[PDB]
Formats: C-alpha cells, structure tokens, sequence
RNA sequence: GGUGAAAUUCUUGGAUUUAUUGAAGACUAACUACUGCGAAAGCAUUUGCCAAGGACGUUUUCAUUAAUCAAGAACGAAAGUUAGGGGAUCGAAGAUGAUCAGAUACCGUCGUAGUCUUAACCAUAAACUAUGCCGACUAGGGAUCGGGUGGUGUUUUUCUUAUGACCCACUCGGCACCUUACGAGAAAUCAAAGUCUUUGGGUUCUGGGGGGAGUAUGGUCGCAAGGCUGAAACUUAAAGGAAUUG
RNA sequence: CUCUAACUAUAAAAAUCUCUCUUCUC
C-alpha cells in the first residue's frame, strides 16, 4: 500500500511476535 | 574528409597533432648545446630537464626544473642540438 | 519517465550539495534545487525618492542599494509566482527570461 | 555645523509589529519608541503602512518636542534567521519620518546577516501551509 | 494583542527634563571635531553624569567627520573616556564600513580574499583587522570569469598579512588612522600583489580595538588641543 | 589508459623515437657510458635516476641506444643490482611511511583505505616478481620485515 | 496588394543602376588597401592585381 | 511573539526593544557556477604539521607484471543502540493553543533522546546518472577546469627583461553542454542507451506476469533495532512502460 | 560597423458518490 510504511507495521508485528518469542522461550 | 592520406598527412597537421597520434610517434623535444659564461664548457641539456643541472668546472647551475621546459639561468647561451 | 535530463538539480558529478533553507517556508532544498534570485532594490521605494530628497541634508545622497539572495523552495517558486510552468520544448531554454527592462 | 542635532531613528521592520524607537546619536538612549501595533487596534496590521506612518509621525512629533529635528534613519529587519527581509511597514514608517519636518541623514541597513549559524525553526519539510 | 492582562506581578513625570545635553568632540586626526549631541541625565551624586559617560561608544559616519563624501562607505566608532564638562573628548574605539558597499563589491565570477590579523601595535593597543579583496577582470578578457587559484589565493593573504603587521606595529593608533583615511595601505597592498593579480577592491575592513595599556590621558590631551 | 586504482584514463608518458642506433651527433661511445653508469652505480643510486641524470647531465638518450643494453642488465652483469628491485622497493618504502602516519593517528579511514591499495599493489608486484623468480620463493611481506627492509 | 503602376514603378525603380561600379577602385583611395594575407594569396594565385599592404591589428577590443 | 486570522506565552519586579558587553555550544552565509577533489558516502573560515592522490611533461626506470572478479576483505549519509563529555539552536515523543463533525496532523508556544562530539556497534537509503567495469571506432559545434606547447600578441613594471595576468592557436585528461541523425530504440530519449537478425571485444551481477513477499522456515552477523541468505501452498488475466486524445 | 541597470508585497474550511457499456463489410 506503501511500501515504507507496510515495511514499518511488518517490522512492528515482528518486534511483538518477537517479544513473543521472548516470553516462551 | 572522406579521404586522406594517412600515410602523407600535411607537415603542418603532423606538427599540430599530439603525440603518439602522429602516423609514427614522433618525440617533440630536443637536446641543448649550452655555454655557461662560467667556463667556455659546452654541455648538453635535454629540452624538458630535471635535475637541477650546473656546470662539471663550477656551480653555475644552468636549467631549472619546472613542468614544463627547463628553464634557464638568464645568463647562459643555448642553440637546439 | 524523465521529466528532464539535469533531474532538475543542475547537480551532475558532485556527489552531494549542503541543503539551504528556503526563505518563505523553510524548506530544505539542496543549494542548487534552491531556485535563485538577486533581489537589488533601493532602501526607499522609487515612490518616495521625492520627499526622501527634498528633505534631506548632503545635497544628491547616494540612497544605498540594500542587496539580498532569496533562496526559494521550488513549491514556494511556483506559488510565490518567481517562476512559471512551462510548456515542452520550452523547458529547453535558460536564459534570462528576455530581459524584463532594456 | 547648521545647529542641527542629529538623531537615530533605528526602524525594525517585521512581518509584523514595524518598530520606530528614536535614538540619540550615542545609540544608548532612547527617544519617543511608539511602535506600529499602539497606533492601531485589528492587530491584523500590527505591520500595516498606516500603522508605521501613525507611528513615524508620533515618534517625530516627539522629536519636536525634545528638540531633535536631524535623524540618522537605520532599517532593521527581522534577519538573522528569520527571513532576512524588510517588512512592509517601514518603509512608510521612514516615508513619514522624512515627511514630517525632520531632516534626513545617513540611511543605512544594520539587518544582522549571520555567517551559518542556527539552523531556523519549522523543521526541515518547512511551514507546511 | 494591544490588550493586557492586567499581569503585575501615576508617578509620572517628563523624564527629559532632568536630562541635560553634551557635545562630542572628536581627536585631532579628524578634520571636523565636532560630532553631534548626547542626552544624559543631569549630574547627581551617587551615579554623576561622568560615571555614566565613562565607557560610552557612539558609531559616525566618516563622511561627516572628513568632509568629503568618499567616506560614505565608511564608519567610525569612538569611546568615551574623559569628560571636560557640556563638551567630552573621544579617542578611536573601532571602524567598519557600511552594509551597502560591503554587500556592493562583492559579486558572482570573483573570488573575494579575506585576510585577517591580530596585532599589537607600537604602545600596547591589541588590535584585530581584516582585508577584503577581489580579482579583478583584466581589459583582455574575453573569459567571462575572473576566479583565482588557490595557491594564489594563499600567496595574497601572505602578501596582505605581512604587509598589515609591518604597519601597524610600527606605529601608533593615531598614526594608523591618519594613514588610514586616504587608505594608502589599499594602494600598498595591491601594488604589492599587482604581480599576482590585478586584484581590484583592496579594502581594509572591521578594524576592531581589542585592548588599550591603561589610560594614557596625556595621549587623549594631545589629540584634543 | 587503464590506471590500475583510480578512474583515470590519461597517457601522460614518454615516447621514444623510430631510430634504435645512437644519434649522428653524439660524440661518445659506449665504454666511457658504463663507466659512467657503474660509477653512480657505486655512488649508490637506484637505476632510474641513473638514467634521468644520464639524460641531462649528458647526451644519452638511452643506455640501449648507445650501449647496446639496458641499465637492470648492466648493473646485473657488473653484480651491483639492488637485491630488491627499485620499484617494490619504493613502494614498501612509501607502505612503511603510510603505516608510520596511520598509526601515529588513527581515524584516517581515508588513509586507511589507501594503504589497503598500497598493500594490494605490492602484493601483485611480489607475485609476478617471485613467478619471474627474481625474489626467493619464500618471499613474504607481512608487517614488520619490511620495517627493516627499508634499512 | 499591388496594382499596375505600382508594378511599372517596382519595374523602372529596380531597372536602377548607378555610375562607374562604385568598385574598379575608383572611390575609396586608390587601391583597396587590405591585409598582407590576401595578397600573398594573389600571390600564390600568380596574378599582379595592384594591391597595398595593411595589417589588421590582431587585437579584438569588445567594440 | 505569533498567524489566513487569533490563542497558548512574557510583561509597569518593565518585558519587545537601544546600546555596550560577556557565555557556551553550532555552523562556516554572501564567493558558491550545469565549476573542483575523492572509490562511494561525502568534503566549503584561516594558519602550521602529517602523509596520500589525480592529470599533465618526460629521448627516465622493469618488461606482461594486465581486465573483471565466486570465497574473503576496508569504507559507507541520516536515523538508531551502548557507555563518558557537552547542552545553543532546532527539535520525534509529550504538553499545550487553534481549524475541524471528529484532528492526540498540518498553522502556533514550550519541549525530553538526537542534532556536536570521544570510544564500541549497527552497514541500511530513491547509496539515482534508477545507465557495472575495462577496450576500439564512429559527428559537427562552441565554451569550462587542471597541465603543457608555441606565440615578433596585449597590457602590465624596476629604467627593461622574468614571473603573473590575460588574448590567440594546438594538444592531454575531467565534470559537462548544445545541434543533428545518417544509427539505435516501443517510445520519453540516447552521441552512448550507437557500431544487435548483417545477431560474437574481455568480463562479473541480477529478472522470467502480478499478488503471496522480500513474507514463512532454517542458517548466519548483531546488545537491540534489524541486515544478508530466501521459498512454497494458494490467487489472478492481468498488473505494468511510453505515448495519444478527451 | 557601436552599448553594461532597478524593483515588490496573497496561501481560511471544502468529507462523501451508485447502477450500464452495448457492431463494421464495399
Ligand atoms: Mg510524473
Ligand atoms: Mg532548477
Ligand atoms: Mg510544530
Ligand atoms: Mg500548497
Ligand atoms: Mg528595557
Ligand atoms: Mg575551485
Ligand atoms: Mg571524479
Ligand atoms: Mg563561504
Ligand atoms: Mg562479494
Ligand atoms: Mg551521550
Ligand atoms: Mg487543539
Ligand atoms: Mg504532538
Ligand atoms: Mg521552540
Ligand atoms: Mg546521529
Ligand atoms: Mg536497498
Ligand atoms: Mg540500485
Ligand atoms: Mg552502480
Ligand atoms: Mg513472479
Ligand atoms: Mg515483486
Ligand atoms: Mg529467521
Ligand atoms: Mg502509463
Ligand atoms: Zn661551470
Ligand atoms: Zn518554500
């Protein structure tokens, strides 16, 4: 849609499944 | 254009075109026969010098160097070699 | 595609120009997009040079000529009017815009 | 000399809010400083002509009164960082100023221009209107 | 915005009335001594009239001061340093030129040299002075511009910077400025350089006083006499 | 016009002429030439200065030309060749002056980056150098070895 | 537009020729002073052709 | 102050101003251009020291030592992360003040980290000329930067030479520019993007319709932000380039 | 075949939109 801006709420939905990732490991 | 000779190009555009352009690369330096009023020595001098040259008798340095020509000490007398 | 040939900087094998700021709206606009004029006007308008003179000591004062750059965003260069668009083939022209007093 | 005692006028000229503050010619004392914005109300045109004629012809009414007939005028725009250019009052301000009697003298423009220094406000995309 | 919130977290009187008047006096090297006319509140103990005066620094034109207006372009500042009563004596505090001309010669297709100096001169006068100079278009020129190297932008400044100390630690201020107002070292700075360059505009810019030994009153005396 | 490590294209160089043979004028022949070369050859100068003093201090044009041979193989028939060459000999010296102001300041990543280049041409110059087996095959360039080579 | 005696006046008006060819050196000082290179272009072309020399001062002041 | 207008904010403890000053930190205006240097990033006060580099000149030095390059390496804007130093300005967050139905956005006044550094990382940009490097040729033209060649040239001036400055002509390289196309391209355009169906100069790297997606997973570098490597299932008849006319 | 000169200053708010696209040979 844009990519800057799809590229920065991708980044922001990895960063939580990561502090996800965080928690369960 | 459209023809030339290549070959017998005019003296005048062999004298204008650079070097290593002509049809036979032709150097467009020279040597100096030099006479310091030191010493009736005569010394030869390549046209583009690089040393700072004097006389084998005395210090009466000749040609200084630069980027381009030697140039000389004001003083001294030369003809082309 | 290519709306121009110099993409309009007038950079072309410099690498990187410092920005100067635009000065209506503060852009940031590398110097060279930093659409230009020499602005040399009188200190006094042309409308009042006549009651400045009658009134004034040193008979015939020089009335020094305030000297300034503008520096304009190319937005602002479009609104503020200083420069117009332009029709194709005339985008090829450079020169002073045919001398606007001779 | 024609016993004429010179003052300074020392106009500041901005966007808005033009300023006439007669100086002496020491500079460090003041004369008469009636602004643009005490000469008329909207304050729309705190930089309004009109405002800074008022005010010009205020200030040399003042000046008659003390007794300083001779002004050294100073235009003084905003500059610095901010947009370096003479407001659009001023220059009516001085059209009054020599109107008004007073004997012009020296004008001069003291707009501080910097060297590159600080980096001005509106961020870098600028005012965004 | 004329309105005020009353914020404040009669009396009043004309405050110019008990401001008396005093007349500036210029040093001899100046032609016109006289200057113009200062307000001052009237002498009372406790903060006298002089005790303000001492340290004031008043900007003239040179023009006035010389008559002539080749000087229009340039611009005294003198300080105050001792009072004779209704009439106060001036020494030489600085000098700049005016924004016009040094806005006027400045333009595109010539590169300017500016050349600066700290100094100290023949007594003790700490000074710092600049130079502004300008390559000038030769009348052969059919190249539109007139740049110059920067080797011989560095052999300028060279030239400039040792011609500016050679004349100001010789001599005293009042001298300097005596052979500063017909800007002889203009003419002596580009017939030095005019080998270089023709290098038109040799001016002598924001000579700037920086420190004074400690009165020398009887200095002040000479130059008002 | 290939300038090994920069965008340059130039041919800044020195082209000899059509004849081989000496130049009718020269009045020297080729004994007192290598005495001559030989004795500077003992004065302790690498062979390219050789040559540019031969040129201006003398008539000669070119060791070959006069002489029949060339400086490197004269010096190498009389036993007074530098046991290593001129040209990586000048520029290990010049690796050794970049090192020497690298480390007595550091950020000059620039700089840096040049000594990379230097060591790069080094590097080629020592294999080519060591497959012509003028230098011992063991032959290695690493910090400090040259930090004496040098002296 | 353009009539009949306008035609016949363009016609006799055109017909015009002046005296002596205004060339054949006759005005203008005897002999067309020029520079030294046409006439050493003559010259070369082998023809006597009176001539006077006259070289042209190189210089190109802006004018 | 400020703005399309205002308001937040400061002020008869006298703020805006007018002068001298002093302070710290920031940056080098105006010169500054279709001008320079460097590998790209990028680099603009002066002086000293340090080394380095391009181009030019060379009748100097060696004689294939060369070009491009998997693997490996050095740099790499800004923003960002650690710590130590600064703390002016400008300032994401925030706080507010307005338009607005909503406006935690644009306009306005404060304003934390960063902006500036010193060490340690990060290695991503529309890092763009969206044109890989090295070769050869092909067309006219002017200019400009650096070097060198000649000038019975011009002013320069120390009576004069000699610098230097220019002017002319030529040459080498560099950023480039204009014209035209006889060639190329689908074209916009191009003097390289030409010398390609008349298809071959040497070369590394990427693409095979668009979504999925630079996403999933596994490695790998990182303190973290994330960077590199990189799919599939499924889905669709298009998405897309340039140009034309409304 | 000869020339190098002046000029001005505007940005209030304006969101949304449903049908249906239907042929060229003497
Ligand atoms: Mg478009
Ligand atoms: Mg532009
Ligand atoms: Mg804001
Ligand atoms: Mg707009
Ligand atoms: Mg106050
Ligand atoms: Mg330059
Ligand atoms: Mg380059
Ligand atoms: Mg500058
Ligand atoms: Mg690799
Ligand atoms: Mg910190
Ligand atoms: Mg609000
Ligand atoms: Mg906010
Ligand atoms: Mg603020
Ligand atoms: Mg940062
Ligand atoms: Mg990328
Ligand atoms: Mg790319
Ligand atoms: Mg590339
Ligand atoms: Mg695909
Ligand atoms: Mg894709
Ligand atoms: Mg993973
Ligand atoms: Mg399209
Ligand atoms: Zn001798
Ligand atoms: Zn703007």
């Amino acid at each position: 849609m844009r990519a800057k801006w799809r590229k920065k709420r991708t980044r922001r939905l990895k960063r939580k499944r990561r502090k996800v990732r965080a928690r369960s490991k | 254009v459209l023809v030339q000779d290549l070959l017998h190009p005019t003296a005048a555009s062999e004298a204008r075109k650079h070097k290593l352009k002509t049809l036979v690369q032709s150097p467009r330096s020279h040597f100096l026969d030099v006479k310091c009023p030191g010493c009736l020595n005569i010394t030869t001098v390549f046209s583009h010098a690089q040393t700072a040259v004097t006389c084998e008798s005395c210090s009466t340095v000749l040609c200084t160097p630069t980027g381009g020509k030697a140039k000389l000490s004001e003083g001294t007398s030369f003809r082309r070699k | 595609p290519k709306k121009r040939a110099s993409n309009g900087r007038n950079k072309k094998g410099r690498g990187h120009v410092k920005p100067v700021r635009c000065v209506n709206c503060s852009r940031s606009v590398p110097k060279d997009k930093a659409i230009k004029r020499m602005a040399i006007r009188n200190i006094v308008e042309a409308a009042a040079i006549r009651d400045l003179s009658e009134a004034s000591v040193y008979a015939e004062y020089a009335l020094p000529k305030t000297y300034n750059k503008l520096h304009y965003c190319i937005s602002c260069a479009i609104h503020a009017r200083i420069v117009r668009v332009r029709s194709r083939t005339d985008r090829r022209i450079r020169a002073p815009p045919q001398r606007p007093r001779f | 000399d024609n016993s004429q005692v010179f003052g300074v006028a020392r106009i500041f000229a901005s966007f808005n809010d033009t300023f006439v503050h007669v100086t002496d010619l020491s500079g460090r004392e003041t004369i008469a400083r009636v602004t643009g914005g005490m000469k008329v109300k909207a304050d729309r045109d705190e930089s309004s002509p009109y405002a800074a004629m008022l005010a010009a012809q205020d200030v040399a009414a003042k000046c008659k009164e003390v007794g300083i007939t001779a002004v050294h005028i100073k235009i003084r725009a905003t500059g610095g960082t901010r947009s370096k250019t003479p407001g659009p009052g001023g220059q009516a301000a001085l059209r009054a100023l020599a109107r008004s009697g007073l004997r012009i003298g020296r004008i001069e423009d003291v707009t501080p221009v910097p060297s590159d220094s600080t980096r001005k406000k509106g961020g870098r995309r600028g005012r965004r209107l | 915005a004329v309105g005020k919130n009353k914020r404040l977290s009669k009396r009043v009187v004309d405050p110019f009335t008990r401001k008396e008047w005093y007349d500036i006096k210029a040093p001899s090297t100046f032609e016109n001594r006289n200057v113009g006319k200062t307000l001052v509140n009237k002498s009372v103990g406790l903060k006298n009239a002089s005790d303000s005066l001492k340290g004031r620094v008043v900007e003239v034109c040179l023009a006035d001061l010389q008559g002539s207006e080749d000087h229009s372009f340039r611009k005294v500042k003198l300080r105050v340093d001792e009072v004779q009563g209704k009439n106060l004596l001036t020494n030489f505090h600085g000098m700049d030129f005016t924004t016009d001309k040094l806005r006027s010669m400045v333009r595109k297709w010539q590169t300017l040299i500016e050349a600066n100096v700290t100094v100290k001169t023949s007594d003790d006068y700490v000074l710092r002075i600049f130079a502004i100079a300008f390559t000038r278009k030769q009348a052969n020129q059919v190249k539109r511009t007139s740049y110059a190297q920067s080797s011989h932008i560095r052999q300028i400044r060279k030239v400039i910077s040792e011609i500016l100390t050679r004349e100001v630690q010789n001599s005293t201020l009042a001298q300097l400025t005596s052979k500063l107002i017909p800007e002889v070292i203009n003419k002596e700075i580009e017939n030095a350089t005019k080998d270089i360059f023709p290098l038109q505009n040799v001016h002598i810019r924001k000579v700037k006083l920086l420190k004074q030994p400690k009165f020398d009153l009887g200095s002040l005396l000479s130059l008002h006499g | 016009m290939g300038r090994m490590h920069s965008k340059g294209k130039g041919m800044s160089s020195s082209a000899i002429p059509y004849s081989r043979n000496a130049p009718a004028w020269f009045k020297g022949s080729s004994d007192g030439v290598v005495e001559q070369i030989i004795k500077y050859a003992r004065k302790g100068l690498t062979p390219s200065q050789i040559g540019v003093l031969l040129r201006d201090a003398h008539g000669v044009t070119q060791a070959k030309v006069i002489t029949g041979n060339k400086i490197l193989r004269i010096l190498k028939s009389n036993g007074l060749a530098p046991e290593i060459p001129e040209d990586l000999y000048f520029l290990i010296k010049k690796a050794v002056s970049v090192r020497k102001h690298l480390e007595r300041n550091r950020k000059d990543k620039d700089a840096k980056f040049r000594l990379i280049l230097i060591e790069s041409r080094i590097h080629r110059l020592a294999r080519y150098y060591r497959t012509v087996s003028v230098l011992p095959p063991n032959w290695k360039y690493e910090s400090a070895t040259a930090s004496a080579l040098v002296n | 537009i353009s009539f009949k005696l306008q035609e016949e006046e363009r016609e006799r008006k055109d017909q015009y020729v002046p005296d002596v060819s205004a060339l054949d050196l006759s005005h203008s000082n005897d002999v067309l002073n020029v520079d030294t290179q046409t006439a050493e272009l003559v010259n070369s072309l082998g023809l006597k052709l009176p001539l006077s020399v006259s070289s042209v001062s190189a210089v190109r002041d802006r004018r």
